RNA sequence: AUAUACCGCCAUCUUCAGCAAACCCUGAUGAAGGCUACAAAGUAAGCGCAAGUACCCACGUAAAGACGUUAGGUCAAGGUGUAGCC
């Protein structure tokens, strides 16, 4: 959920010297326009929405034996030990 | 700064207050919650004003 | 089974502070009281309205310092006059900092009519006390 | 006063100095309602 | 490259002579071919059992001076090439004196209770690196009670060799080089651990010779 | 409207002492089990009992009491999923 959410977003889109723009070159508390913000806007929407269909991915997974049920799934080759022994 | 003075301590009070434990029935286990307050005597004999 | 500012144990990797690995009965005896005014001694006017002022910080500040707050915060008061320990995580850019820094003493000290100062105290990690 | 209270934080949210996580929740909770409801 | 005498007496046989420190006439009057009651006995170790007097086990010495003597040969090869011998009992009887025989020479024994998984959980009983021991000596192999050691299959278990006095009541099938005889009489014991420290003796201070004489080459 | 979606707060067995991650072993490598100090496979961080702490002490009384059981109690402390009205 707050993730995209940065520090320097409002809902009233305005500006910020220290935060929200590249840092102390405008130094002055600017706004953008509605005209501006109805861009940013359904761009944080479009990439939220991105982030939803790579959460609706479906993975490849790989078939042992059948579909739902732990037939000839390899796993991985196994942990090492703690002084070496690599497999 | 030469102020003649004494210290005592005074006797302490703690003033202890109930309340309900749960937030519905079960008023048979509450829970107490208390307050200490501390006291210091600091007299001061024989001094000026400034 | 009492609930009250218990971390429930389930299983190792849940990492607590040492302020949240302490149970209510140990207040006075391993913890300490995280704010500090004079209304609760007895007896004593005024002690409704700056509880509730208190309660509004602790709002107020984990919201403006967002996702970076390490612990819960430690409010003192000396008079017309009160000061904020917080501990902070070494992750947003000192210059973010800075500016809410200030933003925060003068919006702080206009709302409530009185210097406030907030200190903090930089820490890379959460601290850990107990990995239940 | 309560007003005072809670119009500083939400402009302070719409100014973007806030983040106030519960109507961080609530009303993306609501988008969800009308995503499909409604 | 010092890998020379890691293997030039494995080329000889009978490197430290050790055929010297003991005979079949030493081993008689230290009463090692005694035995317990016919009645008493494994099914295992009639292979070496020469008879049975009045319901008394003789162990067939001329075969247990065969094994005595390729045990006594490998316990000085793994005490030549710096290895750790470890000295496990369970009699009760000459824990002071297997104590005092692992202290005399520089090796390690173990005489009181085992504790579960000492060899094979030895990375979480231990730190997790330990240098597990390469060679068991088994005094005793059984308990106090009359039961197989759990050591026995337990270092038959994590790859590592036993040599061990094997009795007229123990089994002899995980024991690497069994050493049949007697190991209840005081002078079998004594016996025994003078002969397992005077192989390894010799090649403690053989191991010094030989190197001392390549760092001279 | 649902406490049979929940958080939040507690009741209870609790006038209990256990619960347990990560390992190791035995059961022909089955569900499982792991006890014998003149000791035969158990080792265990962590939590709890315990110890400390409060009141008048070292005692007592409080406080504490895990993991679970009873889908125990509460959408009416507050918030909140879902369903509903506008
Ligand atoms: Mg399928
Ligand atoms: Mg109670
Ligand atoms: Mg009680
Ligand atoms: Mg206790
Ligand atoms: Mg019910
Ligand atoms: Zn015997």
């Amino acid at each position: 959920l707050n993730r995209g959410q940065i520090i320097g977003e409002g809902r009233y889109g305005f500006l910020w010297p220290g935060l929200n723009v590249p840092l102390m070159k405008v130094q002055t508390i600017a706004q953008r326009s509605k005209e501006e913000q109805e861009k940013v806007e359904a761009d944080m929407i479009q990439q939220r929405e991105e982030w939803d269909r790579k959460k609706k991915m479906k993975v490849k997974r790989e078939r042992g034996w059948s579909g739902n049920s732990w037939g000839g799934i390899s796993l991985g080759p196994p942990d090492p030990g703690p002084c070496g022994e690599t497999y | 700064l030469g102020i003649s003075i004494k210290v005592h301590e005074p006797p302490r009070k703690i003033e202890r207050f109930t309340l309900l434990q749960s937030v519905h029935i079960y008023k048979k286990h509450r829970v107490q919650y208390e307050m200490r307050t501390l006291y210091r005597c600091l007299e001061l004999e024989h001094l000026t004003g400034s | 089974k009492n609930r009250a500012a218990r971390v429930r144990v389930s299983k190792g990797d849940k990492p607590v502070t040492y302020e949240e690995a302490h149970a209510p009965h140990y207040i006075a005896h391993r913890k300490g009281w995280l704010s500090l005014h004079t209304g609760n001694l007895d007896g004593e006017d005024h002690a409704a309205e700056r509880t509730v002022e208190d309660v509004f910080l602790r709002k107020f500040m984990w919201g403006t310092f967002p996702g970076c707050l390490a612990d819960q915060l430690v409010l003192k008061r000396r008079g017309n006059q009160l000061e904020i320990c917080a501990v902070v995580l070494r992750q947003l850019s000192p210059h973010k900092y800075y500016f809410l820094v200030g933003y925060s003493e003068t919006l702080l000290s206009y709302f409530y009519k009185c210097p406030v100062r907030l200190h903090l105290q930089t820490v890379p990690s959460k601290v850990v006390y107990k990995y239940l | 006063n309560h007003h005072t209270y809670a119009e500083l934080m939400q402009t302070l949210r719409f100014l973007g100095l806030y983040r106030d996580e519960h109507q961080d929740f609530m009303d993306e909770q609501k988008r969800l309602k009308k995503l499909r409801g409604k | 490259f010092n890998d020379k005498i890691l293997n030039e007496p494995l080329k000889h046989s009978d490197f430290f002579n050790v055929k010297e420190l003991f005979s079949v006439r030493s081993l008689f009057d230290a009463r090692v071919h005694l035995g317990h009651k016919a009645g008493c006995r494994h099914r295992f170790m009639e292979p070496y059992i020469f008879g049975s007097r009045l319901d008394h086990d003789i162990i067939d010495l001329e075969q247990t001076a065969t094994h005595l003597q390729l045990a006594l040969n490998f316990t000085a090869h793994m005490a030549y090439r710096k290895g750790i011998i470890l000295f496990i009992s369970r009699n009760r009887q000459f824990s002071y004196l297997i104590e005092n025989m692992a202290r005399d020479c520089g090796e390690y024994a173990h005489t009181r209770y085992f504790r579960g998984g000492m060899l094979t959980n030895a990375r979480l009983l231990f730190g997790p690196t330990v240098r597990l021991p390469d060679l068991i000596i088994f005094l005793h192999t059984l308990n106090n009670i009359f039961e197989p050691h759990v050591a026995v299959r337990d270092a038959a278990k994590m790859n590592i060799p036993t040599v061990g006095i094997v009795d007229t009541n123990c089994n002899p099938c995980l024991i690497t080089y069994p050493v049949p005889g007697n190991d209840d009489s005081p002078l079998a014991v004594h016996l025994y651990c003078r002969l397992f420290q005077t192989a390894i003796t010799r090649a403690k201070e053989k191991r010094q010779q030989v190197e001392a004489l390549y760092r001279l080459q």
